[PDB]
């Protein structure tokens, strides 16, 4: 599962990473795919049968195949007990095993001599592509996204 | 969508000398300091693979002596020193709106001029029985490509009757054929007696003609 | 390794609809996003659709918007492209390509790293006919330097392609097999040339090997040279 610049979020926005892209959620609602967002259900019951309770997971609330939950968030299995800090964990298409590795928040890169954590500083080129003239890439509380440069109704930077 | 376009349609080149390939886009491809072009090449009987990505990047096994620079509207592939296995067709493609190639640059293998042996065919006995009448004139192994045929009937010049094809060029003396098929009704061809086919080529410094009579050869 | 086998192709007439077909094999075909690209004779590649692993991102070129439509199955490692309202000038064969798509340290970049076979796709009114094929008989007219030229004339079938073989593969050397034209009519024509020497003519026979599995025709033609 790999997401692109070119992706659409659907009731989403891109964001980045040190070593990635991903899809986040407007407002309060859930990761259905690696690409959509749908409203969640605050409790499973013979009402809410296969319905989203959290990113990644149905009612049954299970995390969906190929992943488990950690800290009551769903987490991909080969990110289990991988620690990163000033950073997430994330997986690559490119072994055949599954392997997890960090990716970092922006001004951070992996330390080669830290266990490949977040610590040492390290600049990340933004990758996104923001065409509307309103918008532009910043730097929010450690990710990449596009944002208003020059006034927002409240969503709208036009 | 966005148009792409490239120049030469086929460049020539003799292995050892460099070569450029021109790609030019109907609108600027840079954003926040990217340039959303890539370069493919597509060897002959095999897959497009790629070359360049972000307007100046190799992919990665690409040798050094490919380069791509360029910027906005105005990109280049340059290759410093041709190899014989780089011959194919050679695409820019833009990734700012995915997606759109361009109309691929042919790399061929230069050579010294050589002329076309002309050769005409007339109708087979068959094909008149039918009722049709198809007369072929043939052009072996000439280099360049650029070959004009022309048909005339009885010294008159034919228009919109015929059509032609060209062969790729030849693995090992790099050279090309054409053919060109004169298509009449078998009436229209037993009204008339001459017919001829006039080849002009760089390597013929004066138009060779080949030419029958109806019922002789 | 990854193999793509795209079918579905064929035969439609102006307007009609196809559905062609693409199976992944030799990866997990439920994390790749995919593309259709096509190339029409004598023309470069054009892409056609792009969809991602998940179908929430979907993109056409102008020239086949509203006519065609994108679709994947990943459970049947599958991928389709609904084709309607076809015309002439979608005569083409039909690609579906693998799109990687690679976070590297200089930039991020997609790398169309897998393209199948093919299917060729033909939109046209005329029905499925087999060639007729016609002699090119040798004689002085086409001899040059003790070197005789001598061919088939393919004439007249739909719809691509014929495979031309001289004396059932045996003579290679020599042979000239020319792209087909698209005649007025509808059908298509090509010509298949081999030089000899000319002293054989007397004592070898040349026989064309015309095959045309659409039609299920076979023609072996030999071309029998001529006094002058």
């Amino acid at each position: 599962a790999k997401v692109t610049v070119d992706t659409v979020c659907k009731r989403g926005f891109l964001i980045q990473m040190s070593g990635h892209l991903e899809c986040k959620c407007e407002n309060d609602l859930v990761l259905v795919n690696e690409e959509t967002c749908e409203e969640k259900v605050l409790k499973c019951d013979e009402k809410t049968v296969n319905k989203p309770c959290g990113d990644f997971s149905k009612c049954i609330c299970k995390c969906n195949l190929g992943y488990d939950m950690v800290n009551n968030v769903c987490i991909p299995n080969e990110c289990k007990q991988v620690t990163c800090g000033n950073g997430k964990c994330i997986l690559d298409t490119s072994n055949p095993v599954k392997t997890g590795v960090c990716s970092c928040n922006i001004g951070k890169v992996p330390n080669v001599q830290d266990q490949n954590k977040c610590s040492k500083d390290g600049e990340t080129k933004c990758s996104l592509k923001c065409l509307k003239e309103q918008e532009t890439c910043k730097a929010v509380d450690g990710i990449y996204k596009c944002d208003c440069k020059d006034g927002f109704i409240i969503s709208i930077c036009t | 969508d966005i148009v792409m376009t490239q120049s030469p349609l086929s460049l020539p080149v003799t292995p050892g000398e460099p070569a450029s390939i021109s790609c030019r886009s109907s609108q600027s491809l840079l954003h926040n300091g990217y340039n959303y072009l890539d370069w493919y090449l597509q060897k002959p009987g095999q897959s497009p693979q790629l070359l360049i990505y972000l307007g100046s990047n190799r992919a990665s096994g690409v040798p050094d002596r490919f380069s791509g620079s360029g910027s906005g509207t105005d990109f280049t592939l340059k290759i410093s020193r041709v190899e014989a296995e780089d011959v194919g067709v050679y695409y820019c493609m833009q990734t700012l709106q995915p997606f759109t190639f361009g109309q691929g640059t042919r790399l061929e293998i230069k050579r010294t001029v050589a002329a076309p042996s002309v050769f005409i065919f007339p109708p087979s006995d068959e094909q008149l029985k039918s009722g049709t009448a198809s007369v072929v004139c043939l052009l072996n192994n000439f280099y360049p490509r650029e070959a004009k045929v022309q048909w005339k009937v009885d010294n008159a010049l034919q228009s919109g009757n015929s059509q032609e094809s060209v062969t790729e060029q030849d693995s090992k003396d790099s050279t090309y054929s054409l053919s060109s098929t004169l298509t009449l009704s078998k009436a229209d061809y037993e009204k008339h007696k001459v017919y001829a086919c006039e080849v002009t080529h760089q390597g013929l410094s004066s138009p060779v003609t080949k030419s029958f009579n109806r019922g002789e050869c | 390794e990854v193999q793509l086998v795209e079918s579905g192709g064929g035969l439609v007439q102006p307007g009609g609809s196809l559905r062609l077909s693409c199976v992944a094999s030799g990866f997990t075909f439920s994390n790749y996003n995919m593309n259709w690209v096509r190339q029409a004779p004598g023309k470069g590649l054009e892409w056609l659709s792009y969809i991602s692993s998940s179908s929430g991102t979907i993109y056409y070129a102008d020239s086949v918007k509203g006519r065609f439509t994108i679709s994947r199955d990943n459970a049947k490692n599958s991928m389709y492209l609904q084709m309607n309202s076809l015309r002439a000038e979608d005569t083409a064969v039909y690609y579906c390509v693998r799109v990687e798509y690679y976070y590297g340290s200089s930039g991020y970049y997609y790398d169309f790293d897998s393209w199948g076979q093919g299917t060729l796709v033909t939109v046209s009114s005329a029905s499925t006919k087999g060639p007729s094929v016609f002699p090119l008989a040798p004689s002085s007219k086409s001899t040059s330097g003790g070197t005789a030229a001598l061919g088939c004339l393919v004439k007249d079938y739909f719809p691509e392609p014929v495979t031309v073989s001289w004396n059932s593969g045996a003579l290679t050397s020599g042979v000239h097999t020319f792209p087909a034209v698209l005649q007025s009519s509808g059908l298509y024509s090509l010509s298949s040339v081999v030089t000899v020497p000319s002293s054989s003519l007397g004592t070898q026979t040349y026989i064309c090997n015309v095959n045309h599995k659409p039609s299920n025709t076979k023609v072996d033609k030999k071309v029998e040279p001529k006094s002058c």
